[PDB]
């Protein structure tokens, strides 16, 4: 809600603009930048604007948690990363994940996790 | 040696302002091609004030000095020298630094030890 | 030294040296054990004169070769590392090393293997190279990174998942790990495949056309059409 | 002696017995390889450098072939040339597509040499595929990718042989071969931050640089190492504003290519506490302030505390210029009093030894002489933690010849094989009369290393008498041609500071300061400075010497401004400035040439050059950059060292302590480092960590 810019003055934005996206609250990075850095840096300029028009889109750290994790019977998984109604070459580059280790490994790629079983 | 400085258009503040460093560039520590070494580069030394800075509205790296990228490569360290003092500015140089030759077998991993072994190899 | 040139060496001496060269010939001297397995009659090991003639050391030794002389699809002498000698030219071969480097080959050790013309060749080469794909020490990167593809070729080869040009490309990759190794490994796994290749590329064309007609045609590297990454593994092939 | 061959109709020379990628090297043409390197042991594994030798049946690996007269050696056969696309395709068939995510794009050998040497396409088409490699945690600072492994054993050659920590190695059999530790051991060594760089992959790779930026956009800049005894050669590469990491250029003398840990890891802390504006004290609270307001109130605090003279105290520290010692030293003599002392414990009073005669306080063999050694002998150090990379030259000079070694102080656990003596100064002098007399007066190159902890020591100059007397009796550890008592200076403004003569004399060290100078200087504790005073810290970032002070003056640090270094040897070096002071920080010596304005001090320079013409007013050894002089004064020197602690001193019997605490944590960048701070818990006694 209030947040003070830089002189004592309390700037008031709604709490559905506070976070990172409506998926996620916090950040994902070290030097992510939090919302509230951002509105207490140049509020000069989100002056007489919208802020729903903005765009807002979807954290991805927390649509790629949500998805099952994958079982392989062998010891090696191969992952594409490609659709197959696509015609073409689409998708990363083809990476083997060795699934040994305790706990599910992750696509470098496209982070689907790999788990021995 | 003529003084070709007042003929290129460069202003007085380049000249006179500015000191610049002649080197051999290194060999990197990180790849074993050395192809990037035999030209000497001439480069500026950087002003305090100057360089850069990060933007207020993104983050852009901003800069206010414009020989930064600027580099100039060379045949030899006399030719960089000439053209350096020729056209009037104050350099340093820098001495390149081969490795030291030194001898080796590889018969010389396994020789007898009449002693201690003090090591064991592995390979 | 080896163990049977050591246990040669004090009767040798005693015997004198001109008796031991009266055997074999002028460059190839003297007797030698001879292991004869595989599918013979009668399996044995006996020690007789170098340069002798194969089908007198298979004939008159060991019974015969279970199902005669007609029976005779191909003979490894020496160890594994050694190309195998097809029915034409084993009959007036000698076993010495003159007789067999004339004829591409090597004496080894004179394990003498004989593989039976109801068995597959292919299953034989294809076990020779898990072999080496086993025992490989693993240092070098030819040696090592090309027994691990020999077997993923022969496998796929075994079962017919090819194209008629890979097994001239398997050449070539005989060819490449051939001779830039640190010991003879490398040339000894290199060698099997070799022979093959230049005795028995019908008889791989037999089973590379029966997969073809069985089941659908197939792209290099065994991939088939319907073969898709989902999931973890591959399906729609039917994995060698 | 030498052995004269042709290499594709070049004709060249070389010394008996070598290598033949030596005389390639030697002749210019270029071989391609993945296992060799100039610092390593050989090893035929990556077989790369095959070459055609006539009198030879097949391609010979150049790397361990050795030279041989009437040698015809080509390099351009045809069958070279398949070689290479053959053992360049064998490499490529199990190793992952990972070159958008992997840390060394446009610095990978195993990369540029493909498109130079090997094939086009990839004929690697099979359903089962490549092989994986399960990852391997090792430690915190290197981040370990075990799919992109060539399998080259240069990591593990290093290890074994210079770094001394066995813990790396090969377990396996064919593809299933692994490098790693086997049991999931944590590897410690004091410069384990150097395999990253040496594995031509990207499998062993950093990891706060884990994957922040990228080859082709950083900017190489070639400076020198502080936070280091040796003051080793680095190259910083910046974005441009921020720093990402440094990287060892080659130098034969100072570190040989090998770089310690504290120096790569600790640029995490050049960016993360730092000051960018000065700060006035209030009382219980600072506040940030104007740059006239700092310094119109350091000129308003002298005004009301009038020290007349012996009591402006101007103390340097760890990491400082040479110029900006110029600046506070000058500013200090103009101002009236030589309270102008070093920061460490026993830095109040003249260091036992001489400012006079530079091979006092020097390590007078080369640092490049260590080599030639035949038995030396070290009192009070550890050579392992300071000067790590004087460890890997010990170990390699141990490794290569017959050496020997003991050590007086705490025991230590090297790298290499030392033995005990004792722990007491009684133990050193009956350890000199003993045995070492005798070993050290047989040696044909001895030395005899002392720390500087033992400098710091109040019983300092027992030491210095002994080793005094025992140097100027025995004459083979000094003599005409090379010099063998030598010293180690843990910072690298040590050196530099004895050599302009930044010392108090016996006067200043009686009274107490009224204002008080901190010029970097972070060890002092909160006793060491009076309550009364005034002091002032002028610094770079934020630390325990800031938190005392009354105003803070940030400062440019060793990457922001170019700057003289002199090491331990007594090389003069500059290190180039990569990035600029951040936020409102300004360069050293330049803030005490303001601050002299509004003073009574006129200081004579005011430029860059005028500078090092006061430099060279000083001693001209410090505008000749990297040259290192002998010393015809080694015999007047060892004498005046010690006709001043005769009987000045009593030995007393406390026992030598170790010099510094941890190896990580010592000065003001590396503590503040998130890094160090999590290598140092992580780099303590764990069961990941004992070899058991
Ligand atoms: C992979 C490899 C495996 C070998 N195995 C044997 C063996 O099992 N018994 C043997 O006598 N020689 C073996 N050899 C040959 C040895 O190198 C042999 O001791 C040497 O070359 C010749 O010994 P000799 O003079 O007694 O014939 C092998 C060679 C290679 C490259
Ligand atoms: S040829 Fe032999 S030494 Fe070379 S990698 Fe193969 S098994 Fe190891
Ligand atoms: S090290 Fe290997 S995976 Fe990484 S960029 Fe180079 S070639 Fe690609
Ligand atoms: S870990 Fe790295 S340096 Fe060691 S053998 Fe593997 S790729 Fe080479
Ligand atoms: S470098 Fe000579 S073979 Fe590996
Ligand atoms: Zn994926």
């Amino acid at each position: 809600k209030s947040i003070i810019s830089y002189n004592g003055n309390t700037i008031e934005i709604p709490e559905e603009y506070t976070k990172q996206a409506p998926n996620r609250d916090s950040t994902w990075a070290p030097a992510q930048a939090s919302k509230t850095e951002i509105y207490k840096n140049n509020m000069v300029r989100f002056e007489q604007k919208d802020l729903s028009k903005q765009p807002m889109p979807y954290a991805g750290i927390e649509l790629i948690a949500q998805q099952p994790v994958r079982f392989v019977h062998g010891n090696t998984a191969v992952c594409d990363g490609a659709n197959h109604n696509g015609p073409g070459a689409q998708g990363h580059p083809k990476i083997f994940i060795n699934v040994d280790a305790p706990g599910s490994h992750a696509c470098q790629y496209c982070g689907t996790r790999y788990e021995k079983e | 040696v003529p003084a070709h400085e007042i003929v290129s258009g460069a202003p007085a503040e380049l000249s006179r302002n500015r000191v610049v460093r002649i080197y051999q560039q290194a060999k990197p520590a990180t790849q074993s091609g050395e192809y990037g070494t035999f030209a000497w580069r001439l480069d500026w030394d950087i002003v305090d004030v100057a360089n850069r800075w990060e933007n207020d509205l993104i983050g852009w790296q901003s800069s206010g000095d414009y020989m930064q990228a600027t580099q100039m490569k060379f045949t030899s360290k006399e030719s960089a020298i000439k053209f350096a003092n020729k056209q009037g500015w104050d350099f340093y140089i820098q001495e390149p630094h081969h490795r030291k030759f030194r001898v080796k077998q590889y018969a010389n991993n396994f020789v007898h030890s009449y002693g201690k072994l003090k090591h064991i190899r592995t390979k | 030294t080896n163990v049977e040139t050591v246990a040669v060496a004090p009767t040798i001496l005693r015997r004198g040296g001109d008796w031991f060269a009266s055997f074999g010939r002028e460059r190839n001297s003297g007797t030698k054990l001879f292991c004869i397995s595989g599918n013979v009659n009668e399996p044995c090991t006996v020690e007789e004169e170098m340069s002798i003639p194969l089908r007198e050391l298979l004939e008159k030794h060991c019974g015969g070769i279970k199902g005669g002389w007609d029976n005779l699809l191909g003979v490894i002498p020496g160890g594994c590392s050694v190309p195998i000698l097809p029915k034409n030219i084993c009959e007036d071969v000698l076993m010495d090393f003159d007789a067999l480097k004339d004829v591409q080959s090597g004496l080894g050790t004179a394990a003498v293997i004989v593989i039976n013309k109801q068995q597959d060749v292919i299953r034989a080469i294809q076990r020779f190279a898990a072999f080496y794909k086993h025992e490989s020490c693993g240092q070098c990167t030819p040696c090592r990174e090309g027994t691990t593809w020999l077997l993923k070729a022969m496998d796929r080869f075994r079962t017919g998942q090819a194209k008629e040009r890979e097994i001239d490309m398997l050449y070539e990759l005989t060819k490449d790990i051939e001779g830039h190794t640190i010991c003879a490994l490398g040339d000894a796994a290199a060698w099997p495949i070799q022979g093959l290749i230049r005795n028995f590329r019908p008889e791989m064309e037999t089973r590379m056309k029966k997969f073809h007609d069985e089941v659908g045609a197939v792209s290099v590297g065994g991939w088939m059409k319907d073969a898709r990454v989902e999931k973890g593994k591959v399906v729609g092939a039917p994995l060698p | 002696a030498e052995i004269e061959l042709t290499i594709d109709g070049h004709k060249v020379s070389i010394e008996a017995g070598s290598a033949l990628i030596q005389a390639c090297e030697k002749a210019g043409v270029t071989v391609p390889r993945y296992c060799y390197h100039d610092k390593l042991a050989i090893a035929g594994n990556c077989r790369m450098c095959l070459v055609d030798v006539e009198r030879a049946p097949k391609p010979v690996a150049s790397c361990a072939y050795p030279v041989a007269p009437g040698m015809v050696v080509r390099t351009d056969t045809e069958r070279v040339k398949q070689a290479r696309e053959n053992v360049m395709e064998m490499m490529l068939q199990n190793h992952p597509l990972d070159c958008p995510v992997c840390d060394q794009g446009g610095e990978c050998d195993l990369q540029d040499q493909s498109m130079r040497y090997g094939r086009d396409r990839g004929r690697f088409t099979e359903i089962t595929g490549k092989r994986s490699t399960e990852d391997k945690n090792i430690g915190p600072l290197v981040k370990t990718s075990m799919n992109r492994c060539i399998h080259c054993t240069r990591c593990v050659r290093f290890a074994n042989d210079i770094a001394g920590a066995p813990e790396l190695g090969s377990s396996g059999r064919g593809n299933d071969m692994q490098i790693g530790t086997y049991l999931e051991k944590n590897l410690n060594t004091e410069l384990s931050g150097n395999v990253i760089d040496l594995c031509p992959v990207g499998a062993l790779t950093n990891k706060p640089y884990a994957f922040r930026a990228r080859p082709w956009e950083l900017k190489k800049t070639e400076s020198i190492d502080v936070m280091d005894a040796v003051g080793s050669n680095i190259r910083i590469d910046s974005k441009g504003v921020e720093v990402m990491r440094v990287i060892p250029r080659v130098h034969e003398d100072v570190n040989e290519e090998w770089i310690n840990d504290k120096s790569r890891f600790a640029c995490d802390g050049l960016k993360t506490q730092r000051l960018t504006t000065p700060l006035i004290r209030v009382g219980d609270k600072f506040v940030n302030a104007t740059w006239d307001d700092a310094l119109s109130t350091i000129a308003k605090a002298y005004q009301q505390k009038a020290p007349k003279g012996d009591e402006f105290k101007a103390v340097a520290g760890a990491l400082v210029e040479v110029e900006s010692m110029v600046a506070l030293k000058d500013m200090t003599n103009a101002l009236g009093s030589e309270n102008t002392t070093t920061d460490t414990p026993n830095g109040n009073s003249a260091p036992a030894h001489g400012i006079t005669f530079r091979s006092n306080y020097l390590f007078n063999s080369s640092i490049a002489g260590i080599e030639d050694a035949d038995a030396i002998l070290l009192v009070g150090t550890n050579p392992r933690r300071e000067a790590a990379v004087m460890n890997a030259r010990i170990r390699k000079a141990w490794l290569r010849q017959e050496l020997e070694i003991a050590s007086v102080g705490p025991t230590l656990d090297a790298t290499f094989d030392v033995a005990e003596l004792g722990n007491t100064h009684a133990d050193l002098e009956k350890a000199l009369s003993g045995e070492f007399g005798e070993v050290l007066k047989n040696a044909k190159n001895p030395l005899i290393i002392v720390g500087s902890g033992i400098t710091d020591r109040e019983d300092a100059g027992a030491f210095f008498n002994t080793i005094g007397k025992f140097v100027e009796s025995t004459p083979s550890v000094l003599n005409e041609n090379w010099n063998g008592y030598n010293v180690l200076q843990r910072s690298a403004s040590r050196a530099g500071a004895y050599d302009i003569g930044f010392t108090p004399s016996d006067e200043a060290s009686k009274t107490t300061p009224k204002m008080v100078w901190l010029l970097g200087a972070d060890e002092v504790a909160a006793s060491d400075i009076p309550a009364d005073a005034f002091v002032v810290y002028q610094g770079h970032n934020g630390d325990v010497g800031a938190q005392f002070a009354d105003v803070v003056l940030p400062g440019a640090a060793y990457t922001e401004k170019a700057g003289t270094y002199v090491n331990t040897e007594g090389r003069s070096q500059i290190s180039r400035a990569a990035t600029g002071p951040p936020g409102g920080a300004r360069e050293d010596w330049k803030i005490l040439r303001a601050v002299s304005e509004y003073l009574g001090v006129a200081l004579p320079y005011e430029d860059a050059y005028e500078v090092r013409d006061r430099l060279a007013e000083i001693s001209p050894s410090l505008v000749r950059y990297d040259l290192v002089e002998p010393t015809v004064f080694g015999d007047v020197a060892v004498q005046h060292s010690l006709v001043g602690p005769n009987g000045s001193v009593t030995p007393s019997s406390a026992p030598l302590t170790e010099t510094i605490e941890n190896f990580y944590m010592t000065d003001s960048i590396s503590r503040s480092s998130p890094t160090m701070a999590k290598s140092s818990i992580a780099f303590n006694k764990d069961n990941k960590k004992n070899q058991a």
